[PDB]
């Protein structure tokens, strides 16, 4: 199991950015997909979750980014995507790509500075 | 929808992987209320809610759907489950039933009983890690992680809430991953918010490629709003079948509009409710029913081990019951000791010692019978439900119950026999004391087996108690201390020949008066019939009686149903 | 559910037995996980369910529970333990994290 | 017209009621809703004046302008229970006549019969006036008919303000609707009806005149359903179409005890609703109407009940006749009462069947066993009969004593008076059947002495079981305690198998307070006096066994008989005290 994050850079407030989370070493259609961020001076905070095929690929967001962030997954390439809108105001963090949350946060990724 | 809890998780952690299950009933006509021309077809992923008169007397509609029923048994239609005709094996292998009354041990936590049910349901091929993963997925699916270590105790105990008890029951009935789920009044006696949460949980379970059937008499507004499929059943005949949100539209189209600020379900139930006036409302419901049709592993040893472990864990954690048992045992022992106190200037006579032995033999069986009857009737319903579910075939359950009662029985015997042999100043020594202890233990065990058989033979608590008291009186009068054991013509002689109290008294007499000559031992043994059987013969007779009572109890468990 | 982890900072040398304290606002029935965020950025879970260990985790890490206070005991500390630790709960939605502890040599 | 006024009602003994203010007038019916921990039952009991002695109750209650004190609540406010404890072996007409005789005292039964007929015609109960109550599942009257009979019995006292404790819970939909319609009609017939419903239906919204909602004792809303909908719409929570506004408003003013945040949210919502209601004009209009009715001096006097305090002997005789008619109309009760001792004697005869004359085999041992069985079985049969027949009468007395009809000690005295002759006849026939068959010293004097010595302990045990049932609610614990006490008595006090002359001092002192010792002494003096024994062998005559068991019993036979006969009034006084403390500790 290997998680690689990509898509970090310098953006303007109110713009748009899309992150990439590469999945390899496990079944992408049988496990969940979590997005966890980390502010430079705060604790970890869960952002969104991408359910598996058993939940019809439904999405869910936290009470702080509900409506501005859009997470999607590619089953053909096993790559997770996260469309971020109205960022650079407070959503600047070290966002990581996790695999499972209900079964313990295991097999974390690398994280990129957005 | 906005007044209830909204901070929940809409994820499904334990879904059903396999072919979609189908349930199709065609022209169901039940007889002894009055189901006539019942037909519906549901598939996996839909939640069918049976509102209205969902019962036909003592058995609901879901009972006759599964094949059960307390009333009549004649059928006039066809039931197709997954493309196969109705049969007990199919309903036991694929269909799951969740009764209204829960069956959970109060002395056990959620995780313990869940692991026990998973071990008794999953085959022997699944390793312990797979069972643990299944238990964890079942816990996370119903959001029972905040109470996995808390006890599930019923009333008079702390335990937990009623909704959590219902969730634990659902998880128990859902551990083996059934294809069709059936619940009878799940929101009965629960809070409004708790009922809404339970309805949401059942809807989420049905959404995961499953079939859930709910039977509710008077559903609330928030409960009816979340219904996927609804079936209006009034006096056995169906009126509407389809979506809950389209019921009002169908009633408006058929010419029955719903008034503003009025529940649709209650209005449609009380509009066609049968009361000269009984026949006027009967044709109204038949007209709506007729028009609706025009528009449309693991093994016996493993099960025995799991059962005995569960029984031991439930018994060793019942503090008040064991405390009161020890208290009454100590009270009886102190009474027996201080009443027949032999230490002092005046010693006991022959009649005094005989009465002391007879009381020691025939005073504890009453409380033993009472306690065993109470313990049996406190779990008869749970045992019947577990037998109907198909966990075990009551083969090793007898041995499991025996080996689970043996520790408590031995503890009670020790507590009752310790402060009684030294306070009464009986024959000193180790061998006679051990013989008396073993005889009392065997007699109390035989009485316990007799009480178990009497409880399993009669379904009524009062009738079983009366039969046990009659047997106790018959064995008490048959003793060799009241009627001299000589004035028995044909019936009392044969009654005493099988009465454990008579053999107990004879053994106690032969042990305490062995070659003893007291002033006013061999003369009283000669004039009575106590010398006709040696000690080992009495022990063998007691063992044979215990074996016969165990065989009778096993036969009653295997043949007679334990209907509550 | 708020996860208060104490202390906020800890400094010790190699060979001593260090223990981190994490308290939950509610009852999680033992559903707690421990993370290890290396200074490079790669995070790796060490102990899940506060009782078991993950694959590839050394046997020096152990988890205990005393009432409502979870403790992560680390004995025979090496120089490769300079990282951040965060305790989290996954028994109630949503899953919250802890304050964190910066363990330095 | 009459008017009920409540101002700042509060019940602490932990603040069950928090500033409760209600106002009802004649011709209107007020319904009160709430959750499990709402406290509507406590408010009803405080309005009726029943639970006001356990804890302090603040606030004033104005009726027709005059404020009633804490002692004028019972004779002005009627209360209908929910258990509905009625005698099965009684008709409606006889029950209503007994209720009218216990409540009203005018003279010849003609006026009482006319009043009963009028009350039955008011509630349409003439079709079941000559039918037994029985059980609804065994072929008797339905639950709705039982509730109607209870309402008629409560209206026999001619009240003006009625209270109902969940009259629709436990019934079906049609029966609940009929009960609601009947209560609305009774309220419209120049009366005040204040009832509470757990969860009403949808069609019961436009039938009531005022709807009240309480949350943990705090008044949430109370007013006209139209003004209720108007206030709920102006507050910012419009009721959706086809939503059963009753359940919607119950959930809107409820507390979700499932999480720590949802509970706080529901609490803040309830507080906001209560604050918006306190600043509304409906509460101001209610307070203005209450203040106007308080200082009006136009309404007539406070309407009390037409009941007058009757004589104690009259109530005793009425209760005696009632329990006698209830026992006679129940065949099973008298059958068991007259056949329990007979079955016991037949079971003993099936084993003994005869007594021989041989010291070696069955001379004294069989007689001692028979006497022990009799002494251990007669109180057992008495306790069985008491547990089988008294609890329903105890429940009826507990339900009828709170209304001021009669007392519980009078009911116990009537029960004793009606159980004396039946038990006497049962013991007499049992002794006539069994004592002559066994052949235990056949003689008329010995027969009468044996009859009395088996009748007195039976009554003693029955009265002890009655006392224990009056002091302990659960009949199973009472049965167990009575059985244990009888076993201990027949084991210690009886000198048959214990030799009291050698038992320790504490047991010897305890045996002096037990009737088993006197019974055993009487039986020994009656049996082993006029017969001899032979072995063809410790003893030879009966005098030796008498002197061995009880030496001075021959000279104290009369004293033991007097003690056994005087033990009954002591138990009667004990039961009287037990009931006089039970009617207060509840």
């Amino acid at each position: 199991v290997k998680l690689v994050e990509s898509g970090g850079g310098l953006v303007q407030p109110g713009g748009s950015l899309r992150l990439s989370c590469a999945t390899s070493g496990f079944t992408f259609s049988e496990f969940f997909m979590e997005w966890v961020r980390q502010p430079p001076g705060k604790r970890l905070e869960w952002v969104a979750v991408s359910r598996n095929e058993a939940n019809d690929y439904t999405t869910d967001y936290s009470a702080s980014v509900k409506g501005r962030f859009i997470v999607s997954r590619d089953t053909s390439q096993n790559i997770l995507y996260l469309q971020m809108n109205a960022l650079r105001a407070e959503d600047t963090a070290i966002y990581y790509c996790a695999r499972d949350a209900w079964m313990g946060f295991d097999y974390w990724g690398q994280g990129t500075t957005v | 929808d906005r007044l209830f809890s909204s901070e929940s998780d809409n994820s499904l952690y334990f879904t059903y992987s396999g072919q979609p299950n189908t349930l199709e009933v065609r022209d169901l006509n039940y007889q002894v209320l009055g189901i006539q021309n019942l037909s519906f077809k549901v598939r996996s992923g839909q939640m069918l809610a049976i509102i209205g008169s969902s019962g036909c007397g003592r058995a609901s509609l879901l009972d006759v759907i599964t094949g059960r029923g307390h009333g009549g048994k004649i059928k006039s239609g066809q039931i197709w489950i997954n493309g196969q005709p109705s049969s007990p094996q199919l309903v036991r292998k694929c269909v799951a039933h969740v009764r209204q009354h829960n069956q959970l041990l109060p002395n056990l936590t959620v995780r313990e009983t869940l692991a026990f049910i998973a071990q008794m349901r999953l085959p022997r091929t699944f390793s312990q890690a797979q069972r643990d993963k299944r238990v964890e997925d079942v816990i996370a699916e119903l959001r029972l992680r905040q109470c996995a270590d808390t006890r599930v105790g019923n009333m008079y105990v702390r335990g937990l809430s009623g909704g959590e008890r219902r969730r634990v029951s659902i998880g128990v009935q859902l551990l083996w991953n059934p294809g069709i789920l059936i619940l009878d009044e799940p929101t009965s006696g629960l809070d409004s918010f708790t009922a809404h949460n339970l309805v949401k949980t059942l809807s989420r379970l049905a959404k995961g490629n499953r079939l859930v059937l709910i039977s509710l008499h008077q559903p609330r507004s928030d409960i009816f709003r979340l219904f996927d499929l609804v079936l209006l059943m009034t006096s056995g005949t169906p009126i509407y079948l389809g979506a809950a949100q389209h019921m009002v539209q169908y009633f408006t189209a058929i010419g029955y509009p719903c008034p503003r600020y009025s529940n649709p379900a209650d209005f449609y139930v009380d509009l066609t409710s049968i009361d000269e006036q009984e026949l006027a409302t009967r044709e109204k419901a038949q007209s709506l029913a007729a028009l609706f049709l025009e528009k449309v592993m693991p093994g016996a040893v493993q099960q025995f081990t799991t059962l005995i472990r569960r029984q031991i864990s439930n018994d060793f954690r019942d503090l008040p019951t064991l405390l009161e048992h020890g208290a009454e045992a100590c009270l009886m022992s102190m009474t027996i000791g201080f009443l027949y106190f032999g230490h002092g200037s005046i010693q006991l006579s022959f009649m005094d010692t005989a009465a002391l032995l007879f009381m020691i033999g025939a005073l504890i069986p009453f409380n033993v019978i009472l306690d065993v009857i109470s313990k049996c009737y406190s779990e008869r319903a749970m045992l019947y439900y577990e037998l109907e579910d198909g966990l075990y075939t009551t083969g090793p359950y007898f041995f499991a119950k025996i080996l689970g009662e043996l520790p408590e029985h031995c503890a009670y015997i020790i507590i009752y026999g310790m402060p009684t042999y030294w306070l009464a100043n009986l024959r000193p020594g180790l061998q006679p004391f051990l013989l008396h202890f073993l005889l009392v233990w065997l007699v109390v065990f035989c009485c316990r087996i007799m009480a178990l058989a009497a409880a399993a033979l009669l379904p009524t608590f009062h009738m079983a108690s009366f039969f046990s008291n009659a047997l106790y009186n018959s064995f008490y009068l048959a003793g060799g201390f009241m009627i001299n054991l000589s004035s028995l013509w044909t019936v009392p002689a044969w009654i005493s020949k099988v009465s454990f109290l008579r053999w107990c008294f004879e053994g106690l007499m032969k042990i305490q008066f062995s070659r003893r000559t007291y002033k006013m031992g061999d003369k009283i043994l000669s004039v009575m019939e106590l010398d006709s059987y040696p000690l080992y013969a009495i022990y063998l007779i007691v063992i044979g009686l215990s074996g016969g009572f165990m065989v009778l109890y096993y036969v009653s468990l295997r043949f007679i149903k334990q209907k509550p | 559910i708020q996860m208060t982890q104490s202390p906020s900072s800890l400094s010790a040398s190699l060979g001593e037995r260090v223990s981190l304290t994490c308290r939950a606002s509610q009852e999680i029935s033992g559903y707690l996980s421990w993370l290890q965020q290396k200074p490079d950025g790669t995070i790796q879970r060490l102990i899940y369910a506060a009782f078991s260990l993950d694959s590839g985790v050394p046997k020096r890490f152990s988890g205990s529970r005393s009432g409502s206070d979870y403790s992560l005991t680390i004995s025979s500390l090496e120089s490769e333990d300079l990282a951040h630790y965060y305790c989290l709960q996954y028994a109630s939605y949503p899953c919250t994290f802890g304050g964190g502890t910066k363990l330095e040599i | 017209p009459h008017s009920l006024g409540i101002l700042h009602a509060s019940y602490s003994v932990r603040q069950i009621l928090k500033d409760v203010s209600l106002y009802v007038e004649s011709g209107q019916i007020m319904c009160i809703l709430g959750s499990s921990g709402s406290g509507k039952t406590t408010l009803l009991d405080a309005m009726s004046g029943r639970l006001g002695r356990a804890g302090t109750f603040l606030g004033e209650v104005y009726v027709n302008g005059r404020a009633l004190r804490r002692e004028q609540f019972q004779d002005c406010f009627s209360y209908v229970l929910q258990s509905d404890t009625l005698l099965s072996s009684l008709t409606v007409r006889e029950t209503l006549h007994y209720t009218a005789l216990l409540a009203i005292r005018r003279g010849n039964p003609g006026s009482f019969q006319k009043k009963v007929e009028a009350v039955m015609a008011e509630l349409s109960l003439s079709h079941v006036a000559d039918r037994l109550i029985g059980n609804y599942s065994l072929g008797g009257i339905s639950t709705g008919e039982r509730r109607r009979v209870s309402i008629a019995a409560q209206l026999l006292q001619d009240p003006k303000v009625m209270l109902f404790d969940e009259p629709t819970t436990g019934l079906d939909c049609m029966t609940a609707n009929q009960i609601v319609v009947l209560l609305v009609e009774l309220a419209r017939r120049n009366r005040i009806v204040v009832l509470t419903i757990h969860q009403p239906r949808s069609e019961l919204f436009q039938l009531f005149d005022k709807i009240a909602i309480l949350s943990f004792g705090e008044l949430i809303f109370c007013g006209t359903p139209a003004e209720m909908l108007d206030f709920f719409n102006d507050c910012g929570y419009p009721c959706p179409e086809h939503s059963n506004p009753f359940d919607f408003y119950m959930d809107l003013t409820s507390v979700d005890t499932q999480s720590k945040e949802r509970e706080i949210e529901t609490s803040k919502r309830v507080q906001m609703i209560e604050s918006a209601y306190k600043k509304s004009a409906i509460c101001h209009k209610t307070l203005k109407n209450i203040e106007r009715m308080k200082h009006l001096k136009t309404l007539p006097m406070v309407p009390f009940k037409t009941k007058d305090s009757p004589g104690v002997f009259s109530k005793l005789g009425v209760l005696l006749r009632r329990v006698t008619r209830n026992l006679v109309r129940n065949k099973l009760a008298v059958i068991t009462r007259l056949l329990q001792n007979l079955i016991m004697g037949l079971f003993l005869l099936f084993f003994v069947l005869r007594v021989r004359s041989n010291v070696l085999k069955g001379a004294i041992q069989d007689r001692v066993g028979l006497l022990y069985q009799f002494v251990g079985a007669t109180p057992y049969t008495g306790m069985l009969n008491a547990v089988n027949l008294f609890p329903v009468l105890r429940a009826v007395s507990d339900q009828e004593s709170q209304d001021g009809l009669y007392q519980k000690w009078q009911m116990m005295l009537a029960y004793a008076l009606h159980v004396l002759p039946f038990s006497v006849v049962a013991t007499m026939i049992f002794s006539s059947v069994c004592y002559w068959t066994l052949g235990l010293h056949p003689e008329v004097a010995r027969f009468g002495y044996f009859s009395a010595a088996l009748l007195a302990p039976h009554l003693i045990g029955e009265f002890l079981t009655l006392v224990l049932l009056g002091i302990v609610q659960n009949p199973n614990i009472v049965n167990s305690v009575v059985a244990l006490l009888s076993i201990a008595g027949v084991l210690v006090g009886s000198g048959f198998l214990r030799n009291i002359q050698e038992m320790p001092i504490p047991f010897k002192i305890i045996s002096y307070f037990t009737f088993q010792k006197y019974c055993s002494e009487i039986l020994v003096v009656n049996e082993f006096y006029g017969l001899n024994f032979t072995c063809g062998c410790a003893f030879t005559q009966g005098i030796q066994f008498i002197e061995k068991t009880c030496p001075g019993a021959t000279s104290r036979f009369t004293m033991n008989f007097l003690i056994l006969y005087s033990f009954i009034p002591a138990l009667v006084i004990l039961g009287i005290v037990v009931f006089k403390i039970r009617d207060h500790l509840i």
